[PDB]
């Protein structure tokens, strides 16, 4: 383990577990969250709520004094954050969201407004729109390509194009699709709820090529100049073709990321295969399958992966680095795959500590410093340790469950 | 229960029986804001409910507060005249030994300033050490404070010998080992527990912090309240946290790998545990703020016994040597209460 965990609760120093400056915008976050870097060198954070009805923004480097903005949505998005995009166009956060009813919502949030004091917003910061009939063919994945262009992926397997003409209106530019004709075979139906080989991951290469990963782990490659299927690789027929079970991916997730012209793909074989080839001209060319090192049955799920330039690790022999984030319940696992050379055959897995020192010390009773004694002493201890957001959320959960402090010295309470 | 009032302007800080010396075990001292008061406990006819009453004998004036108090084995009675030796701590942050004939202080030794503790003194204890010939060779006082120091103060035939020892944290209690004055125990605020041979590194250090059973989390701050030896050979060690968590270790046979037993008082114990002089497995602990006292049995015979509940805060308490009576100083009084079961 070459890395350690440093936990940061951006409100820890302050008594109020919420910023005084919070603004609620309304249109006529504990399920997804991410950061995005902007023109001004500042990081903006965003959260999409459990229901996918609330979007929240706040500045990484000024969470307490800066403004957090809650944007309320009329209904949930069709398929969670997977039907949502956020990109900085020109001094604005452009946010598009296909909603459940079929609407295509546009949000325009000026950069200024995100770092201003204002609790008001002027002008058309949102546009509703119905470009296609999503009642019949339900979409599930929205992918940004450009300020005017971005594609839609459908549950049945089809791609839709979406071209912006003026500043607001969008129109379907359909792609040629003859994949459906496998319906002719006795092994597939159009009407079947199975059989769909929908896209589960997608990346844009050199502005023009659109690399898609399907539920059956096919890598298809679309040329946006042609709007034509250029490539179709079966990722699985390379390694040991197990007739027993290849788990066709049953949800959209982060199963590939590219750096320059390299491309790693996550294939499920005991949840353990990182294929990585190279792109070049368009041609994808295999190099090696790198398994994972995971035990206790292998019950970790990919959260996010990011292929990137090498780090400063204890091994100078490095060419590329894949950062990998697994999850199993609320427990997480961070690993770095180091590839040594341009052959993807020599590599090394680097693990990290997945609990902070403070937490480990508390769990393992290795804390010698924290003052002992009084019940209220323990109160100060825990309050100071955890921060107000958590401490008050915990005191909220207590009273709901009818657990109430008997007296000053209720040790049975503190235990809880 | 029988209740005996302290003088109207007397605020008690500490209460201790003279169990350390059989000649004087019916003597009770109360340290207060102007000195140390001595009472005598006698078997009246009474009803044999509480067949024990308290008679106030006298008051030793010192002119300043007394926070901790310990009789020595040197105490004696004569006809009548009481010859007393008391170790205590005063408002000037000094540690003192006062030798009296009744209320009159005939002799006084004071250890303070820079030569003394350099912060607040948290605890004191005293034992008499005799030579091979068996004259009084030394009287030894041990004390611990917030200056991260343990002080051993020996008063010998050729005069005083002073020694200081550094601590990793403030000293919160200290007590010589029963039947073996060569050994003693020192408690640090941080949970460290030292066994020490002062005649001589120091022999052993246990710690209650990492041992907390955590079936019920004892909390973030579980500052060590008290550690005391138990048994008449000092065969055991008992430690109690402010949180009420307690632990017991024995010292004999074979090899050892954990504390022998562990538990938790119903309430916090600001003053710590007061082990029974006759029943090792038993000790008392107070919820000093609401004025309740729980009685705990180490081998779980107890099942939450709370023989004492006052409607008032408890300042201090201690067992009479007989093991059935309890003396308790509250903010304005001292009670003698007899638990019928221990008779």
């Amino acid at each position: 383990a070459c890395l350690s965990r440093i936990d940061a609760n951006l409100l820890q120093y302050y008594e109020k577990p919420e910023p005084n400056n919070t603004v609620d915008l309304y249109v006529s976050g504990s399920e997804y969250s991410n950061c995005l870097l902007l023109s001004n060198s500042e990081y903006i954070c965003y959260h999409f709520s459990s229901r996918s009805t609330l979007l929240t923004f706040y500045p990484l480097s000024d969470a307490y004094h800066g403004k957090t903005i809650n944007i309320h949505l009329p209904n949930a998005s069709m398929n969670q954050r997977y039907t949502l995009t956020i990109q900085e166009v020109e001094q604005q956060l452009l946010v598009n969201v296909i909603l459940k009813d079929g609407s295509f919502l546009t949000l325009q949030l000026p950069l200024s407004f995100l770092f201003s004091s204002a609790n008001t917003l002027n002008g058309e910061w949102f546009h509703l729109q119905n470009p296609y009939d999503f009642t019949v063919r339900v979409p599930h994945f929205l992918f940004y390509v450009s300020p005017q262009f971005s594609v839609v992926f459908l549950e049945d397997g089809g791609l839709l194009g979406l071209k912006k003409v003026d500043g607001v209106h969008y129109e379907p530019l359909l792609f040629n699709d003859n994949s459906y004709l496998k319906s002719l075979t006795r092994f597939f139906s159009r009407s079947s709820k199975s059989d769909y080989d929908s896209v589960i991951s997608c990346k844009l290469f050199h502005e023009r090529y659109l690399i898609v990963l399907t539920q059956n782990c096919h890598l298809k490659i679309w040329d946006l100049t042609s709007f034509t299927l250029i490539q179709d690789y079966d990722m699985v027929s390379q390694s040991d073709s197990d007739p027993s079970h290849f788990r066709k991916v049953e949800a959209v997730g982060e199963y590939l990321s590219l750096y320059n012209n390299t491309l790693v793909t996550l294939l499920p074989l005991e949840n353990g295969l990182f294929q990585m080839g190279t792109l070049l001209v368009l041609t994808y060319t295999f190099q090696n399958n790198i398994p994972t090192n995971l035990s206790a049955s292998a019950i970790w799920s990919i959260v996010d992966l990011v292929l990137t330039r090498p780090l400063e690790l204890n091994v100078e022999a490095s060419y590329l680095n894949l950062i990998v984030l697994w999850k199993s319940g609320t427990a997480s696992k961070l690993q770095i795959l180091n590839v040594n050379d341009e052959s993807f055959k020599n590599y090394e897995w680097i693990e990290s500590v997945n609990k902070s020192l403070v937490d480990l010390q508390s769990e393992h009773d290795l804390d010698i410093v924290t003052k002992t004694g009084d019940v209220e002493r323990g109160f100060c201890n825990l309050k100071s340790r955890y921060g107000t957001q958590i401490f008050e959320r915990a005191q909220q959960i207590l009273s709901e469950n009818k657990i109430i402090m008997a007296h000053n010295e209720d040790e049975e309470y503190l235990a809880n | 229960s029988n209740q005996y009032q302290l003088p109207l302007n007397v605020r008690p800080y500490t209460t201790t029986w003279c169990s350390q010396s059989p000649s004087c075990s019916n003597l009770l001292a109360i340290g207060h804001d102007t000195g140390i008061t001595i009472y005598c406990a006698s078997e009246e006819q009474t009803p044999g409910s509480t067949g024990l009453t308290l008679q106030e004998l006298f008051t030793i004036q010192t002119g300043l507060p007394t926070l901790h108090l310990s009789f020595s084995s040197s105490c004696s009675y004569s006809e009548p005249v009481y010859s007393l030796f008391l170790a205590c701590v005063c408002q000037d942050n000094t540690v003192r030994l006062i030798i009296t004939k009744n209320e009159t202080i005939i002799t006084q030794h004071v250890l303070g300033g820079k030569s003394g503790h350099h912060n607040f003194v948290n605890d004191i204890d005293i034992a008499d050490v005799y030579s091979a010939d068996n004259r009084l060779a030394e009287q030894v006082i041990a004390s611990v404070g917030d200056d991260c120091t343990l002080i051993i103060w020996r008063l010998t035939d050729e005069g005083p010998i002073l020694a200081g020892y550094p601590l990793s944290s403030p000293g919160i209690s200290v007590q010589f080992r029963p039947s073996n004055p060569n050994q003693l125990i020192v408690g640090e605020r941080n949970g460290n527990i030292r066994i020490f041979d002062w005649t001589l590194p120091w022999l052993l250090t246990l710690n209650t912090l990492p041992l907390v059973n955590t079936c019920h989390s004892s909390g973030i701050a579980s500052s060590l309240a008290n550690v005391r030896w138990i048994g008449s050979d000092g065969s055991g060690i008992l430690a109690m946290c402010k949180s009420g968590a307690w632990l017991r270790w024995n010292l004999f046979g074979p090899k050892n790998l954990l504390p022998n037993v562990q538990g938790i008082s119903l309430f916090p114990s600001l003053l710590g545990a007061c082990p029974h002089p006759r029943y090792m497995d038993y000790f008392a602990t107070a919820h000093s703020q609401h004025g309740l006292i729980q009685l705990i049995n180490t081998y779980e015979k107890d099942s939450n016994s709370i023989p004492i509940q006052l409607g008032m805060p408890i300042v201090d308490f201690c067992w009479h040597q007989d093991g059935s009576h309890l003396a308790i100083a509250t903010e304005g009084s001292v009670l003698l209460t007899r638990l019928m079961g221990f008779t």
